[PDB]
């Protein structure tokens, strides 16, 4: 399973108890719509916590589309250590049903919020 | 010591020879794309170059000459020239080509 | 010393943490008793896997996913196999017969059966239980 | 004229390209294989692979067939394909069609 | 440039100032006679020193053949910090003009002759 | 302090190791001076290889093969290059006209000019001389 790779930069708040999922885009994405190309957006869900929920806007036809949206990972620190974030592309054709060309996601306990976490997350094609 | 590096042109077969393995033993025989199976490639890793996603069917009928309803190892292994092609040619003739 | 059996696929730190829900992930952490199970031969070479001291009891959805919480459904019946590369190998003979094989995704989770035959390594397990030596 | 940003499998495609690129740039003209890097290619990349490097002028010949003896942009190809199957194939190939 | 691999096993002796180059095998040697297999033979040789010259005996059409020929590195260990071995693999079709398929060579200052040097040296066709 | 240029590439313990007699080879070796060059431009952007306190001046044979012992030829004339890359190149103007630049074997000694171009990476040399700085 293979859908590209999305760049972030992720910042904690111990202020207001809350990540700063600070993505910069994604590269590569599968097509959808009829002419090679997609309208992803990622819509940032989490586990059973589901304590957040943030649609980001449409990219009509585009598979390297660049926005950096900022999702605020609802969890104080403390708690972020049980909880797996995960993030999924969705699309958004407009006509067929909108599927979901990928995702990633990553244990946050593993995670150490010491500063901030950037890197280049590896996108895939995973039907969830 | 282990894990010798052959020539580019080994390593290119086996890296499309293992994802096509990848798909072949998805259903029944891991030698044979069957119609879903060869649908699968296209629509997961080929969203460029055949940005056909409807028409397999003519693929299909285009790749299949004997119309088994299995691409074989070697009849599947047609999909790559028009891939190899395709990569060079794309659509010389109108686009462009980029 | 029979107890919390971990087993996880895919060279790279992740385990397989099995919740009461049933959503089990790979998650690469060892602090929270949440990634053992007990892994055992029940019959001549029927290995079942239940998170009775942790989590819950598998029960695989037509091979194509696996899950477990409800009840240890046949599903959960798989042959245990080795194979010469530091691995062992589960065959879920519930489905045997499409010659599928109980395969999980190291960064996704376990739910690869329609990719449960020659093709995805992540079939192969490496298990650290701690037996009886 | 040359490739920015590709795919995974657009990469293991270029490698064996950046190798025919620094063969056939060299009497005339990058763009054709040419007979004294043809022959160059088969005696050092393909002396293995290819346990026909002294009857070459054969495959030539079976390679170019518009026999302009420039071995053009997808005549030469085929060569890549004949040692892809061959890892497969030993030798049974045999065919005659006009 | 690709010619195999050759396993060796290289011994020092200080009794009468030789190494012991016990070479096991080669194996994915290319082709040179019509059909599909060569006549390799390692002829080893030395750089300016020229002070040896061993032919091994024919290997009639075979690209993975063994015997493990004894080579005498007739120099001096003290010397041989200034003596770089080299071991091409000469084939003998016995028809057109003998080629070399392939050979290898390591500077010998920097193999410490602590005990032996035994590794999986890789083959190039070195189109000399 | 201008003196003993050294210069080599391809990652790996490999140093020009140059010798009068003109078989200069990649010897991963620094206990023997031989493996220095006098590395200079002599014109704008012309810089030549002379192992002049060491061995020998260089004389590339056709650029096809390099070479070096008898006399700088042209042929030793040679464009300097940056490239972003941490690595130093340098076009044998002498046979520009192919589009050919100097290209050594790590592991076999400097002779690829029929294959200098944009896929042996061996053009990148990496430069270690006692600069002025």
């Amino acid at each position: 399973e293979k859908l590209g790779k999305l760049q972030y930069s992720l910042d904690y708040d111990f202020q207001n108890n809350q990540l700063l999922v600070g993505i910069i885009q994604a590269a590569e994405l599968p097509a959808l719509d009829m002419g090679g190309t997609s309208d992803p957006y990622v819509k940032v869900f989490l586990l059973p916590d589901k304590k957040k929920k943030f649609e980001t806007k449409v990219h009509r036809k585009t598979l390297n589309p660049v926005f950096n949206e900022q999702f605020t990972f609802k969890v104080p620190y403390s708690e972020l250590g049980g909880k797996t974030l995960v993030m999924a592309v969705y699309d958004f054709d407009r006509f067929s049903k909108h599927d979901i060309i990928g995702e990633f996601k990553v244990p946050m306990n593993t995670v150490d919020f010491g500063h901030v976490t950037e890197e280049w997350r590896d996108l895939q094609s995973a039907e969830k | 010591m282990a894990a010798e590096p052959l020539t580019e042109l080994e390593e290119s077969i086996e890296t499309v020879v293992t994802t096509f393995f990848t798909f072949a033993r998805q259903e029944g025989r891991k030698d044979s794309l069957s119609v879903n199976e060869f649908k699968e490639l296209v629509t997961q890793q080929l969203p460029h170059l055949l940005k056909d996603v409807g028409s397999l069917d003519e693929k299909m009928k285009s790749l299949d000459v004997n119309q088994d309803s299995e691409l074989k190892f070697n009849e599947y292994w047609r999909l790559i020239g028009e891939l190899a092609k395709e990569i060079r040619k794309k659509k010389d003739l109108k686009i462009r080509x980029x | 010393y029979k107890k919390p059996k971990l087993l996880y696929c895919s060279n790279g730190g992740h385990f397989l943490r099995i919740l009461p829900d049933g959503t089990v992930d790979g998650t690469r952490d060892r602090s929270d008793q949440h990634i053992q199970l007990q892994l055992s031969a029940e019959s001549v070479g029927e290995v079942y896997i239940k998170s009775t001291e942790t989590g819950q009891y598998l029960a695989m959805d037509t091979d194509g996913l696996l899950y477990g919480s409800q009840t240890p459904n046949e599903e959960c019946l798989f042959l245990e196999r080795l194979e010469e590369n530091h691995y062992n190998t589960y065959i879920s003979k519930k489905h045997a017969e499409k010659n599928w094989f109980v395969g999980l995704k190291k960064n996704g989770s376990c739910k690869r059966g329609p990719r449960t035959h020659y093709g995805q390594k992540a079939i192969l397990f490496l298990p650290l239980p701690v037996s009886s030596d």
